[PDB]
């Protein structure tokens, strides 16, 4: 299916562009960081206009009007308010920085365990079975394009945990036993690709009196016809 | 509508949304409509007055402010006759019904037209704001927004509770009242107030003032606090 | 907390007069200037009225149909602007209901795939 | 089967900074305005916390696109899940075990509490969907469509995933089902008798209760004023003197809120980290199978089942 896969991949990327080019909210996680920091600074600057109990928020207006014995009192009121304002700002920046650091740590983890490797961790690198990922830069952040394998179409098959041959219980080495209503096949779990059940597909352990739901079939031995002819 | 907004101070601002509390005409409030056809009563001044008039022939030429307006107290008189604006604050003897035909502490001498004014008294200071603009409307006040600049501040020290207008007889006018509302004023790039939000007009306006913006993004915002008020004291 | 009336010696409890935060629920102003108001943690007494556990919601129409959550109110209730359009309130959907056809001998195996 | 308990959320408190500091006082409020945005930026910070609390809940539980439900016939290969599946006879369709969890974990000063967006019933529906998915379709519902598979076969895959050949399961299916069923009964006996079992969630409740009680008690402090009661200052002093006494209370009460909010932001970060962990486990524990050691309990992980709890999630790791 290489042509199909390449075409689906190429189409999926085109869809990414259409989404990013039209949905502003797509980058809300990065835009929000910018907005929170802008708001923090605007708040800090606006606090300079506050009196905090002083006759004026403007320091030069206090100094140009009062002698030191009185000016110092009015100034101390502004210093306390403005010093308190910075402490509030810095505390918020430290807490916010911790949030960003945690995100950066996550991003670094994904880069290593998503871009440089292949993730067996579920929904770590997008919904579906992770194949590969590609990083893209963004303002103050990283964007990952996660390429995943998603089952698309399915059929209802009858199944069994094991098959009886000569009284021996045969289990799949890989895959499951399936039935289309008339014939039993063995196939890989994540993609329907029925194969004849043979001794090279299954293994034997125990017998038919133990396994619950074991069914009768035949298991083909590839050696027989070579010795038979 | 959105009339009755004036520049709250004498500071230049531009490209900014500024929140201020002052005596403004509440948005979409009722203003009494008077007529001058084929109407110059004494009105309450309350805590400040918004005044507006529409002209085609300059019929409205003046104002009287005071408590009794009968030579018993000082009363501010403003008259504009041809090209000369006259302001006096004498204990004037006014007529039983003052009009103009076609112990003083101060004296000064200098529809198609809408002339808006704001008259307020703070600590004895009579503050006058105004704006003149061309119009093309006879029936009523034009809808739209225009901010009024200050022109005059008279330290008269007069207790004003009532006022009356002066008409030229051979021009409708409106009287509104100001309230201590908070407004968000939008200054454009030239420092002109081009829009405004009355923060107590409705929940949406409250939201706009809270967020300091004339645009509100989709969502739920906490803007105020509901509090039941007492009815009587015990 | 309480006082004894100085003229008649009985005890009166003092409960502060009803109050609460007021929130405005709105579609962006680029869509509509219609809003709904939520009076937080109050009854629809002291304040098209819907009583929720989040408070008294006024201006939003109560709709029986669930939808995906848009502007959250709280306590399972979300609001949105829909049809002619107005603000509606509803219990949010948690997703479509989909039973799995489970049995002791039936397996569903994908026959095709998509790369997303 | 082991039980791992994680906090997901914390009470969505909200404080009216003006009412807290200057309750019903015009004279105090006008003085408070001289501090600019100091009041409203605290209202903002607390709102931010309240909002992420719904985000935390949503990220942990709403990982399934559809609400799955088990069949009326519980033919799960001998494995009894009746104590983790919803009970139809209850006013809220929670499982027996969830009820146990909920039964173990337990003003007018501008302090209020907002409800969560997702009610306990909605959380129960999500854990039900995740559980029904896990039982009837294994991990396929996580990746894409929920693909039915016999439970015994699902377990066979779970065994191959830990390096044990599938024939072991089938040959010992009765033993395995019996051990599983017994292990669940043990979970109930532990949760029903050991109060400390839910200490991680009870502690969150206690820390938040303590933070609010501390904040309220601070209103009784004078902070250098003649009285902690604002009305007693106003009823006794003329403005030129009352304002001085009030400023002392405003500084103290404003400082008290700032202390409270800072502690809530730091605590919220701890809860967020826990919620992120819980969300990670849900995806890499309930929706899948973990190869990560001791990530989903001690031993070789097979499968896990979520259960809701007050302000948190409980995982039963098999
Ligand atoms: C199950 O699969 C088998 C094998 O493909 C189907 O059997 C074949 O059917 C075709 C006709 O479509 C015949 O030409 C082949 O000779 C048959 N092969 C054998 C080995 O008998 C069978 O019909 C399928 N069953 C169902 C219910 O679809
Ligand atoms: C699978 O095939 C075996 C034979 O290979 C069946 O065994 C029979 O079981 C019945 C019932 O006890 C006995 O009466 C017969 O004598 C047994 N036959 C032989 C040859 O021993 C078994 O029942 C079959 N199972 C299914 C589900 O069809
Ligand atoms: C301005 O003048 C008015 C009267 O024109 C004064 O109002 C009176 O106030 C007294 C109390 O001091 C009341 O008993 C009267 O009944 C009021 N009169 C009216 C008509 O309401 C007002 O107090 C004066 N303003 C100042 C600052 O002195
Ligand atoms: C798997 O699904 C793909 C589509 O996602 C199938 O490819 C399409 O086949 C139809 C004809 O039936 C064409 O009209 C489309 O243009 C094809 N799309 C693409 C992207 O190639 C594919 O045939 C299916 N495979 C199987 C085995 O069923
Ligand atoms: C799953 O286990 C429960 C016990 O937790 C079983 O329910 C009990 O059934 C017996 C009868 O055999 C009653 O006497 C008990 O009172 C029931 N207890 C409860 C709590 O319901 C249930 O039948 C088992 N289910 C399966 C399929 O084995
Ligand atoms: C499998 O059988 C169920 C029976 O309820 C049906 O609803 C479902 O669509 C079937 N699946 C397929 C892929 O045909
Ligand atoms: C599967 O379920 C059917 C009932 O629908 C029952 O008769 C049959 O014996 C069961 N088989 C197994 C292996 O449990
Ligand atoms: C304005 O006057 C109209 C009557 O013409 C009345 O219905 C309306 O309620 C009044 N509004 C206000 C704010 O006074
Ligand atoms: C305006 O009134 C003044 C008296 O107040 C008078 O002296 C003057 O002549 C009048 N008009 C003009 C145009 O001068
Ligand atoms: C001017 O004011 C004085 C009070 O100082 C008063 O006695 C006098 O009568 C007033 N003049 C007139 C003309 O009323
Ligand atoms: C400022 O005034 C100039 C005229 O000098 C005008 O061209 C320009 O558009 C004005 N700016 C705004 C924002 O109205
Ligand atoms: C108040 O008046 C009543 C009579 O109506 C009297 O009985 C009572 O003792 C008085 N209370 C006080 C405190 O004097
Ligand atoms: C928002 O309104 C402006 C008009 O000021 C319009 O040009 C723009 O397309 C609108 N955008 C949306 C998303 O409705
Ligand atoms: C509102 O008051 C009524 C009684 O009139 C009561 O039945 C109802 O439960 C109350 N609702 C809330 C949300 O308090
Ligand atoms: C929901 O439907 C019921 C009828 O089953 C009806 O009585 C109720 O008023 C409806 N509620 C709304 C909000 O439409």
């Amino acid at each position: 299916n290489q042509k199909l896969i390449a075409n689906q991949f190429n189409s999926a990327i085109g869809k990414i562009q259409d989404s990013l080019s039209s949905t502003a909210s797509a980058l809300g996680k990065l835009q929000d960081v910018v907005n929170q920091n802008a708001q923090a600074l605007n708040t800090l600057v606006k606090q300079l206009s506050s009196n905090f109990g002083a006759i004026s928020s403007v320091l030069n207006d206090i100094l140009s009007r009062l002698d030191p014995p009185e000016a110092e009192v009015q100034i101390d009121r502004l210093i306390t308010g403005r010093l308190q304002s910075l402490q509030t700002y810095v505390t918020q920046q430290l807490i916010r920085a911790a949030e960003i650091r945690a995100s950066a740590n996550l991003a670094a983890t994904k880069m290593s365990e998503c871009v440089l490797g292949q993730s067996k961790r579920v929904d770590f690198c997008g919904k579906g079975y992770h194949l590969m990922s590609f990083p893209q830069s963004a303002p103050h952040g990283v964007v990952f394009l996660h390429v995943t394998y998603v089952p698309a179409q399915e059929k209802n098959f009858t199944t069994a945990p094991a098959i009886c041959h000569d009284g021996k219980a045969h289990f799949p080495r890989e895959g499951v036993f399936v039935s289309n209503g008339t014939h039993w096949f063995v196939t890989q779990r994540n993609f329907y690709e029925p194969q004849i059940i043979t001794t090279d597909n299954t293994f034997v352990s125990g017998n038919c009196d133990v396994v619950i739901g074991i069914v009768n079939n035949t298991v083909y031995d590839p050696l027989q016809p070579e010795l038979d002819s | 509508f959105t009339r009755g907004v004036y520049y709250p101070d004498k500071v230049f601002r531009s490209s900014v949304l500024h929140s201020t509390q002052d005596l403004f005409l509440p948005f979409f409030s009722n203003v009494t409509w008077f007529h001058a056809i084929h109407d110059n009563p004494v009105l309450p001044f309350n805590d400040g007055v918004y005044f507006a008039s529409t002209e085609k022939s300059n019929i409205i030429r003046g104002w009287i402010f005071g408590t009794t307006l009968d030579s018993k107290t000082q009363s501010l008189l403003i008259v504009n006759n041809a090209t000369n604006v006259v302001i006096k604050v004498c204990e004037f003897q006014f007529c039983n019904d003052p009009f103009l035909g076609v112990n003083c502490t101060f004296e000064y001498v200098s529809f198609k037209n809408l002339r808006e004014f704001v008259f307020k008294n703070i600590d004895g200071y009579f503050k006058i704001y105004s704006k003149h603009t061309p119009i093309n409307l006879v029936r009523d006040l034009p809808q739209g927004f225009s901010a009024l600049e200050p022109l005059v501040d008279l330290p008269i020290g007069i207790n004003i509770t009532r006022f009356q207008t002066l008409l030229a007889l051979h021009a409708a006018y409106y009287v509104g009242y100001l309230q201590p509302r908070t407004f968000l004023l939008k200054y454009n790039e030239n420092g002109t107030i081009t829009d405004a939000v009355d923060c107590a007009l409705d929940p949406l306006s409250e939201t706009k003032c809270t967020l300091k913006s004339f645009t509100v993004e989709k969502g739920i915002y906490q803007t105020s606090n509901f509090r039941v008020q007492p009815t009587e004291s015990i | 907390d309480a006082v004894r009336d100085p003229q008649t010696l009985e005890i009166l409890d003092i409960t502060p007069c009803s109050f609460g935060g007021v929130s405005v629920i709105t579609p962006g102003t680029n869509t509509s200037n219609q809003v709904a108001v939520l009076y937080q943690d109050v009854n629809c007494t002291e304040v098209n009225v819907f009583q929720t556990r989040a408070g008294c919601l006024i201006g939003a129409e109560h709709v029986n149909n669930s939808y995906e959550c848009d502007i959250p109110i709280g306590a399972g209730i979300c609001a949105s602007y829909q049809t002619s359009q107005s603000i509606i309130a509803y219990t949010m959907s948690l997703g479509a209901e989909n039973s799995v056809a489970y049995s002791n001998n039936s397996i569903a195996i994908p026959t095709n795939f998509t790369i997303s | 089967v082991t039980t791992e308990i994680l906090p997901v959320s914390m009470t969505k408190t909200s404080v009216d900074c003006t009412m807290y500091i200057c309750g019903d006082s015009t004279e105090c409020s006008n003085l408070l305005l001289q501090y600019g945005s100091f009041c409203t930026q605290l209202n903002r910070a607390l709102t931010g916390i309240a909002v992420e609390q719904d985000k935390n809940t949503q990220e942990v539980f709403a990982q399934v696109k559809q609400i799955y439900k088990t069949p009326p016939i519980k033919d799960f290969g001998g494995f009894n899940f009746s104590q983790i599946l919803p009970d139809p006879s209850k006013p809220s369709k929670r499982s027996f075990i969830e009820d146990l969890l909920f039964n173990k974990v337990t003003k007018f000063n501008g302090l209020t509490v907002l409800p969560p967006l997702l009610t306990d019933e909605m959380i129960a529906q999500y854990t039900s969907a995740l559980l029904a998915g896990t039982i009837t379709s294994g991990w396929t519902f996580g990746a894409g469509a929920a693909l039915q598979i016999p439970f015994a076969m699902q377990m066979a895959y779970r065994f191959n995933g830990i390096g044990v050949t599938q024939n072991v399961l089938y040959e010992n299916q009765k033993l395995i089902a019996n051990q599983f069923n017994s292990a669940i009964g043990k979970i109930q006996d532990s949760l029903s008798s050991t109060a400390s079992a839910l200490g991680k969630l009870q502690d969150v409740v206690n820390q938040n209760a303590q933070a609010l009680n501390t904040l309220v008690k601070q209103l009784s402090s004078n902070f250098g004023a003649i009285s902690s009661v604002l009305n007693d200052i106003l009823s006794r002093l003329d403005p030129p003197e009352a304002e001085v006494q009030i400023d002392r209370l405003i500084t103290g009460r404003l400082q008290s809120l700032q202390t409270y909010v800072t502690q809530q932001l730091i605590r919220a970060a701890e809860i967020r980290a826990s919620a992120n962990l819980a969300a990670t486990k849900m995806s890499e524990c309930v929706l899948g199978q973990s190869k990560r050691v001791d990530f989903c309990g001690k031993g070789y992980h097979l499968m896990s089942f979520p259960q809701s709890a007050p302000h948190g999630v409980v995982f039963l790791h098999v």
